[PDB]
Formats: structure tokens, C-alpha cells, sequence
């Protein structure tokens, strides 16, 4: 497992997101990395036998270290009705997080 | 010795060269274009539909040469120029 | 002789293919599309029923 | 802006 | 006949490989899909029952 | 921290940057480090 | 002695030759496909647990519908789905029926196959490829009109490359056929070549090649189906 | 000497060239496409599924050349055109 | 051996080499240029309109090198230099 | 000049060409796929396992062609088509 | 056997080799340079104006190598050295 | 002309082609695999231990093909098929 | 027949091979070096002055080989070693 | 015509093919390995020493083949198999 | 017919093959190494001198093969092994 820290924090098994270069998935021993999340980036965290956390992010920055994955920015606290330039990006972020896409 | 035999052997060798060169070119070019397409899809899932339009354009050109070669190869082995 | 030259078989094979296509068009794909559409509609109805139960269990107490 | 390199 | 015997041995090997390492996984996928659709059907039935119960409770209240 | 790592790898010519300080496995930067530095320094 | 070509069961009719072996192989494949289709028609259930045959048929339909949706709207081209699925199943069954042990010795030391994959015959591949060719060209005629369609294919995505475009349009059918042909034709030779080994040595290379040929046939059916769908999409746009 | 012998030797050489070119093209194109696929999967493992579709679109577009060559190669060696 | 037959066989082999080389060059160069175009469109979806200009220039060179060869092959095969 | 001698010489040359092309294609394709595998394992060590699924597939589509060439080279040098 | 016939066949084969190699080099080099140009323009559109300077140099160093060979082929085919 | 002489010349040419192709494939594939390994080790000094397992596999696949060619080349030049 | 005919044909074929190899190498190497130069200039416009010195070191090497080949080809064709 | 003359000509052509393929493979593989080494040293100053470990392996694999081929070329050209 | 003529023609063809392969390898390897050098200098101007240490090594190795081929080509064309 790898310690994910959204700045939520805790162990996880997989971390999916979408940077400027493209979609990236991080596993426990990924190489050190520094990337910029896309404007409407969505971060999915898969834990050992728990529901995946689908966080919406604005102006994020991913940093993978030998120990932890730190995201420098949830679907439960998002309303679809209000979710439907940067304003468009944030709306798209909520849409992606919810699952409407 | 039959002149037609020599001409036909030369035509067969030339057609083989044409088709082998076309094969190399088509295979490597298509592999390269497909590598580009696969990377683009892996990095931008929604980009797939947008990527086919340029991709196949490339393939078109890459295919053209090959089949053009094929055509000439036929002319070498089925209607051999200079054959008596 | 050359094996690359076409033959009358080209027609015969085509005929066979055609009839198979017909069967697949008239007894496979329409039923399967209907089944898939019904399954998707059932999933949508399940979600709608869950939401309606959730709102009724609240409205009843409210009213 | 800290830089973890020797001065030039 | 000799080549027939050799080809039959080869086909026996092919079938052994298929049953050993191909049949189990595909059977597992078939079972997974069957159980997923069965669970969906059960979910729909119990959701209909839940809506019926909610309607009954609302009418009572 | 991330800014320090990007500064080390990236050429120090950002208009906003021009202060700079110097002290004594690499980090992969998914785009070029220059773009990350430009987008992060603000 | 390898005996390339040499179709058996050949017969004449209406002043045309017919390769009886390939007709028989195609008929067997069609019978298998129709039997599967009818076995489905007697077991389709939208309310119970689907049978394995229903699972297979619906997996094929879902994959082909997904491909169409990615390329061109289903409402735009509903007819492409049945064509793609039937092409896929036909080619897959034709290729996979060769795994069965129908190869024997013809008493001359040269192997003879009771069943040979029909795609190893130019007529079969040409039939499928030319039928698909006419199909998507007619679909393009319907979509863009009788006059517009040839104009658009000649112009292509970029007009000034009209010559190349023409070649491309001629390359689509041929590449569809020959490819498949080769893929199967190669097998029809390798097994024959492997027949020259003694049984106690023949068994192993034959097993390896046939196991790989299973994947080759699956991949070839898949590629033919996707290329047909994509050519349909290219011919039906704007 | 025998014209057929010369023609057959030429046909064998031409078919060898055809198959060599086809093998080079197929091997290199398949390697490039597999490189794209493997890199895409390593970058983001869960994309594997959606990558297998374009990949086999690439592989086919490559393999065609090779196998097309193979067909013609057979025509060279088994039914030699212009074989007196 | 008729000298014309030897000259014609040599011309056919030379033209086959010409077209094989042209096919290899055209296929691989077009594949590489198309890889660049596809990657650019993948990273910058709005860049398509501006990318087609340089891309075709590349093709305009590659194809040229091909078609020039196609011309000379014709000269080799249809009007063979030195054909006494 | 025994015709079988010329037939055998041409067949040997053709088989040599077939193996040359097959070896080039197999070596380069395997090297490229291995480059992708090594890069992926370096980037994501925990994805190693599943990364073998595409790699072998690539190695399946490359090596196959190689061995196919093998099958046709042996033919050329053991059952020569058109041999007299 | 006319010596001029053998020399002319050899000259035609040599010229075919010359132009095949030239075409391969020109096509692949132009493709690679165009790939660089296309990627550079895609990354930053404004760079176009300044990018055509090195590009034309690269093509200049590629096409030249081609054209030289072309000229030499003329020497081989039209005025064959040592034609006797 | 001794039939064995022509057959042996053809066998030597075929073996030369076999080694040429094997050499090209082995050298280029090993170079590419080593490029991947060197890049991986440069990025991670401690990844070396885990990077030899895939690298060797790649070197195992490439070299093997080369060595297979070697065997056949010996067969070509030491027990020539079709010799008499 | 005249031995000079055979020797001259062989020399012409060898010179053609030398030019083919030289052109392939020169074109592809110049393309690769120019790709590096173009990418470097695109990323760092100010680097245009700094990048030329390595580039000319690369091209200078590449062209060197090509021109050396040319010299030897001039030896093969105009003053054929072993001529008689 | 001396049979040994034909055998020696075939052996010389085969050895030339051996050395040409070996040179192509060695040059391109060393170029690729050196590209990796130079990039790694550029990215990390201190990495130089350690990087020479995998590098020497890669070159060791690339050169080995080459030199092995060289050895066999000598066998072809100095102790010709099947030479009377 | 003079056997020395056949041997000389074979030696000329072999030397042409050797030089063609050597030139291809040298050009492409030097291009790749120079691409690495130019890229490294573009990223790290401070490394303008450092990178020249590995670079030369790489070039050395590449050039080595080339010149070795050249040497053997001389032995092929000037002191032909097997004249008789």
C-alpha cells in the first residue's frame, strides 16, 4: 500500500488521475514524479477493500515520492444539479467526480 | 538458351525486390503510426475519435506506396516489359 | 495452376454467407438488442424505485 | 526560491 | 496414418492445455457475468418490494 | 518543496523569478520542468 | 510433396468450376453458426440467468455495438451491427474448426485435410471482402447521395491528394481479403510441413502451431470485423 | 540448359526476398505497436482493456503486408508466372 | 545468350531495387511524419488545422523522393538505357 | 549444368534471405518490446506482473512470424518447389 | 556474349542500388526531420517561423545526399564507366 | 560445371545472408534493450537489481534468434541440403 | 567472353552497393541529427547558437563516412582493382 | 571454368554479407547504447561511473555478435567450407 | 573463361557489401549519438564539455566497426583471398 495525502490522508492501493500529459495510475512503488493535474482533474483512490474515493480537484499538483503520493489540490458532498473558463473546468470536475462525465 | 527464361527470372527477382521493399515500408510505417495512435489513446481516452482522422490519413499514404509497388510488381511478373 | 485465380466457388460461398447473415439479422441481433435494452431499462427502473422509496420514506414522516 | 544546487 | 497419429497426439495436447489453463478462466468469467445479472435481477425485485412497502407505510401514515 | 525540486531541474529564467538561493534518484517531471515551474511559481 | 492448392471435390456447373472442399467447409461453418443462433433463439431470457450461448452472443453484440458507437451512431448505421457480428462469427468458426484432428495421410506421404479452413481459398476471402466493399460503398451512396459519394471519396479528407485517395479506396477491399487469406493460407502450409515429421516428433510442433493458430484466427476475425466497421464509418460521414 | 530451371531459381530468389521483407516489416511493426501498448499500460495500468482495441487495429494493418507478401510468395514458388 | 535479354533482366532487377528502396523510404518517412501529426493532435486537439501545413510539407518531400524513383524505374524498364 | 543444381542454389539463396529477414524482424521487434517492458518495470515495478500480458502477446506476434519463415526456409531447402 | 550487354546489365543493377539507397535515406531522413518540425510546431505554434531554418538545413543535408546519388546513377546508366 | 560447385556457392551466399540478418537483428535489439536498461538505471540507481530480470529476458529472446540462425548457417555450409 | 566484362560488371555492382549504403547512412543520420537540432531549437530558442557546434560535429562525422564511401566507389568504378 | 573459382566467388559474397550485416548491427546498437549513456550522464552528473556497468554489458552483447560474425567471415574467406 | 575474373567480381561485390554495411552502421550510429549529444546540451548547457567524454566513446565504438570493415574490404579487393 501507499500513503495518499490530498492537501484526506491514508493508505491506498491505487491512485488514478489525469495530468496535463495524460491519464496516470500510481501503484505502491511508482518512480518519483511531479506533475500538474488537468484543470478539471478527478482523483480516484482505490483502497484495500473499501469504496473508491472520487475527489474533484481544481488546480492540482501531483507529487509521487518513494513513500507517499501527495496531491496539492468528494462525490458524496457534491450536488449534481449545481454541478451541471475556470467555472466550466470546475463544473467538469464535479461532473467527472460524480460519474456523469 | 531461351532469352525469355533470363528475362522472366530477372522479372521475378525484380518483383520480389519491389514487394519486399513495399512490405518493409508498409509494416514499419503502419507500426509507427499505430504506436502514435496507441499512445494518444492511452493518454487521452476521449481523443480516440479525433485521432482516427489523421491516423488513417497517414496509413492511406503508407498503404498507397505499398499497393502502388504491388501494381508494378504485377506488371513485372504478369506482363513483363521487354519480354519477347 | 494458380490458386489465386477466383472461381465459381466465389458465388457459392457468397450465397452461404448471405443466408447466415439473414439469420443473424433476423433471429440473433434483434432479440439480443431487445434483451440488452430491457436489462438497461430494468437497471434504470431499479435506480428510480430506490430513489422513490427514499423520498416516500421521508415524505410519509413529513406528512 | 531555494535551489538545492551549488552556486555558479 | 503415421502423420494422423502424430496430429492426433498434438490435438490431445492442445485439448489438455485448453482444459487446464483456458477453460477455468473463461468458466470463471461466465460465472461472474451470470451472478452479476442474477444479482441485478434480485436487486430489481427487492427494489420493487421496497417501493411497495414504502407506499404501504406512506398510506398508513 | 516541489518548487525547489522544479527549480533545481529547470532553467532559472522565469520573469517573475528574476530571488534565487543555492545550497549543496531523480524526480520525473511529466511535462517539461519549465512548464511546471511556470505554472507553479505564481 | 506439399500439394499447395489442389482443391478436392471439384465439380463443374453452368460452365463454372466449384471447389467442393471449400463449399463443404463453408456449409459446415454456416450450419454451426445457424445452430448456435437457433439454440439462442430457444434460450433467450431477459428475466432469468442467461445461458452460455446467450452470454457469448450478447458479448459479441455488445463489443460490435460499442465499436459502432465509437465510430458512427447506431441510429445512423443500424445495419452495420448484424454485418459485423456475422462476419466475426463466420470467420472465427471457419478458422477454429481447423483445430479438430481431420488431417490424415493420403498414402503418398503428403498430408490431406478432411476439413480445410475456407479462408485458405481465394474465393471465400474475395466473397467476404467484395461483399463488404459493395456494402459500405452503397451505404456511402445512400448517405451522401449518388453523386456526392464518389466526389467525397475521390476528394477524401484533403482534396489535393485525390490520386492517393483513389488508390486507398482500391486498397481497402484487397487488403481486407489477402490479409485474411495469408493468415489462414500460412497455417494450411505449416501443418502440412509439420506432417513431414515422424509422429513421435510431429505431435509437438503441430500442437504448438495449432494452439497459436487458435489465437491467430480469433485475432483475424476481430480485425476483419473492426476494419469493416471502420470502413463503413469512413464511407458514412457528413 | 533447361529454361524452367532458370525461371524456378529466379522465382525462389524472388519469393525469398518477398518473405524476408515481409518478416522484417512485420517484426519491427509488431515490436513498435507492442512498445506503445506496454508503455501505455505501464503508465496507467487500468487502461489495458481500452488499449487492446487500437492495438489490434495496428497489428492487423501491419500483419496484412507480411501475410499479403506471403500469399504472393506462394504464387512465386508454387505457381510460377511465366513458367514455360 | 541474346544480349538484349541480359540487358532487360538487369534493367528489371535495377528497377525492382529502385522501387523497393522508394517504397521503404516512403512508407517509413510517411509513418514517422504521421506519428508526429497524430501525437500533436493528441496533445493539442485544436492544433490540427495548423499541423496539416508542415506535415504535408514533410510528405511533399518524402513522396517526391518516392515518385522520382518511380519515374526512373519506368526509364529503366520501358526505355532501357543501353539496350542494344 | 544440371538444372537441379541451379534449383538448389536458388532455393538456398531464397532460404538464406528468408532467415535473414526473419532474424532481423524478430531481433528488432523483441528488442523494442523488451525496451518497453524494461521502461515499464522501471516506472511501475508493481505493474510488472500484468505488464507481461501485453509483452508476451507482442513476443507472440513477432516470434510467430520468425518461426513461420523457418517453416518456409526448411521447405525451400528440404522440399524445394519446382524441383526436378 | 557481347561484353557491352554484361556491362550494361551490371550498370543498371548498380544504378538501381544507388537510387534505392538514396530513396531510403531521403525518405527516412525527411520523415524524421518533419517529425521534429511537426512536434515543435505543435508544442508552440509561434516557433514555426524560426523552426524552418534548421529544418531546411537538415533537409538540405539529406536531399543533397540523395541528389548526388541520382547524378551518379546517370553516370552508371547513360555513360557507363568502362563500357568498353 | 560441377553441380556441387554451384550448390556450394549458393549455400555460402545463403549462410552469409543468414549471418547478416542475425547480426543486424541481434545488434540492434541488444542495443535497444540496453538503452532501456541504461535509462532505467540512470533514473533509479537502485532499480538495477530488478531491471536485469526483464533485460535478460529480452536478451534471451533476441540472442536466441541469432543463435538459431547460427545453427542453420552451419547446416547451410557444413551439411548442405540438396548437395550431391 | 572478355574477363574485363565480368570484372567491370562486378565493380559497378559493388560501387552501387557502396553508394546505396552511404546514402542510407547519410540520409538517416542527418535526419536524426536534424531532428535533435530542431527539437532543441524549438524548446530553447536562445539555444540556436549553442546547438550548432555539436550538430556540425555530428553531421561532419556522418558525411565523412558517406564521402569516404564515394571515394572508394570512384576507385571501384574508374580504376577497378584487379582489372585485367 | 574452375569449380573452385565459383566456390570462392560465393564465399567472398557470403563473407561480404556477413561483415555488412555485422557492421550494421554493431554500429546501430552502439549508437543506441551510447545515446542512452549520454542522456543518462546529462540527466545526472554523478551517474557516469555506475552507468558504465550496464553500458559495458550492452556493448558487450553488441560487439560479441559482430566479432563472432567476423570470425565466421574468416572461415568463409580463408578456409572455405565445401571447397575442393 | 578466366577463373580470376569470377573471383575478382565476387570480391568486388563482397567489398561493396562490406562498405555499404559499414557506411549504414556508421551513419546511423553517429546520427543517434549526435542526437543524444545535441539533446543533452540543449537541456544542460553546463554539460557542453562533460558529455563529450561518453560521446567520443560511443563514436569510437561506432567508427571502430566502420574502419574495421574498411580494412577487410581492402583485403577483399586488393589482396583477394583465393586468387587462382
Amino acid at each position: 500500500d501507499l500513503n495518499v495525502e490530498i492537501v484526506w490522508s491514508g493508505p491506498a492501493t491505487f491512485v488514478f488521475t489525469r495530468t496535463t500529459a495524460g491519464e496516470i495510475g500510481i501503484l505502491p512503488r511508482h518512480i518519483p514524479l511531479v506533475a500538474q493535474l488537468v484543470d478539471d482533474a478527478m482523483v480516484r483512490v482505490e483502497r484495500e477493500g473499501e469504496d473508491d474515493l472520487r475527489i474533484a480537484v481544481d488546480g492540482g499538483f501531483l507529487s509521487v515520492t518513494e513513500e507517499t503520493v501527495r496531491i496539492l489540490v468528494f462525490e458524496s458532498e457534491i450536488d449534481a444539479d449545481a454541478a451541471k473558463e475556470r467555472t466550466a473546468a470546475w463544473g467538469r470536475a464535479r461532473l467527472r467526480a460524480l460519474g456523469q462525465i | 538458351l531461351d532469352p525469355n527464361a533470363i528475362i522472366t527470372a530477372g522479372a521475378l527477382i525484380g518483383g520480389g525486390l519491389i514487394m519486399g521493399g513495399g512490405a518493409i515500408g508498409a509494416g514499419i510505417g503502419d507500426g509507427i503510426a499505430g504506436n502514435a495512435l496507441i499512445s494518444g489513446i492511452a493518454r487521452q481516452p476521449e481523443a480516440q475519435g479525433r485521432l482516427f482522422t489523421p491516423f488513417f490519413i497517414t496509413v492511406g499514404l503508407v498503404e498507397a506506396a505499398y499497393f502502388i509497388n504491388l501494381a508494378f510488381m504485377a506488371l513485372f511478373v504478369f506482363a513483363t516489359p521487354g519480354l519477347q | 495452376s494458380n490458386f489465386l485465380i477466383p472461381n465459381g466457388t466465389f458465388f457459392a460461398v457468397l450465397i452461404i454467407f448471405l443466408i447466415v447473415l439473414g439469420v443473424i439479422s433476423k433471429w440473433v441481433v434483434p432479440p439480443i438488442s431487445k434483451v440488452l435494452a430491457e436489462r438497461e431499462a430494468m437497471l434504470a427502473k431499479t435506480a428510480a424505485d430506490n430513489r422513490k422509496s427514499a423520498e416516500q420514506v421521508a415524505a410519509a414522516q413529513a406528512d | 526560491v531555494k535551489v538545492r544546487k551549488p552556486a555558479p | 496414418m503415421s502423420i494422423f497419429i502424430g496430429q492426433l497426439i498434438g490435438f490431445a495436447v492442445i485439448a489438455f492445455i485448453i482444459v487446464k489453463w483456458v477453460v477455468p478462466p473463461v468458466r470463471t468469467l461466465m460465472r461472474n457475468q451470470q451472478e452479476a445479472v442474477r444479482a441485478a435481477l434480485a436487486e430489481s425485485a427487492e427494489a420493487a418490494k421496497k417501493l411497495a412497502d414504502a407506499d404501504a407505510m406512506h398510506a398508513k401514515a | 518543496n516541489m518548487l525547489t525540486e522544479l527549480a533545481g531541474a529547470s532553467a532559472l529564467d522565469h520573469p517573475l523569478l528574476v530571488e534565487v538561493e543555492y545550497v549543496g534518484t531523480l524526480y520525473s517531471f511529466e511535462p517539461d520542468p519549465e512548464t511546471l515551474f511556470d505554472a507553479l511559481l505564481p | 510433396a506439399i500439394h499447395v492448392g489442389h482443391h478436392t471435390l471439384v465439380f463443374e456447373l453452368f460452365g463454372m468450376t466449384f471447389n467442393g472442399d471449400t463449399i463443404l467447409a463453408t456449409a459446415v461453418t454456416a450450419v454451426i453458426v445457424i445452430a448456435l443462433a437457433f439454440y439462442l433463439r430457444a434460450k433467450v431470457t431477459s428475466t432469468g440467468v442467461p445461458s452460455g450461448v446467450q452470454l457469448f452472443w450478447e458479448a459479441l453484440t455488445i463489443q460490435m455495438r460499442q465499436q459502432i458507437e465509437g465510430s458512427i451512431g447506431m441510429k445512423i448505421a443500424p445495419f452495420v451491427l448484424p454485418l459485423s457480428v456475422t462476419i466475426f462469427v463466420f470467420i472465427l468458426i471457419s478458422n477454429w474448426l481447423a483445430v479438430l484432428p481431420l488431417q490424415y495421410g493420403g498414402a503418398d506421404g503428403a498430408a490431406a485435410e478432411l476439413y480445410k479452413a475456407p479462408a485458405s481459398d481465394i474465393n471465400f476471402v474475395l466473397a467476404l471482402a467484395l461483399f463488404v466493399f459493395v456494402c459500405y460503398h452503397a451505404a456511402g451512396i445512400w448517405r451522401r447521395g449518388i453523386v456526392g459519394h464518389p466526389i467525397k471519396v475521390v476528394k477524401g479528407h484533403v482534396a489535393f491528394l485525390a490520386p492517393i485517395n483513389i488508390v486507398e479506396e482500391l486498397a481497402k477491399p484487397i487488403s481486407l481479403a489477402l490479409r485474411l487469406f495469408g493468415n489462414i493460407f500460412a497455417g494450411g502450409i505449416l501443418v502440412a510441413l509439420i506432417a513431414m515429421f515422424p509422429w513421435y516428433i510431429q505431435w509437438f510442433p503441430n500442437a504448438v502451431w495449432k494452439t497459436f493458430d487458435l489465437f491467430v484466427g480469433l485475432i483475424q476475425a476481430f480485425i476483419f470485423s473492426l476494419l469493416t466497421i471502420l470502413y463503413f464509418s469512413q464511407s458514412m460521414e457528413l
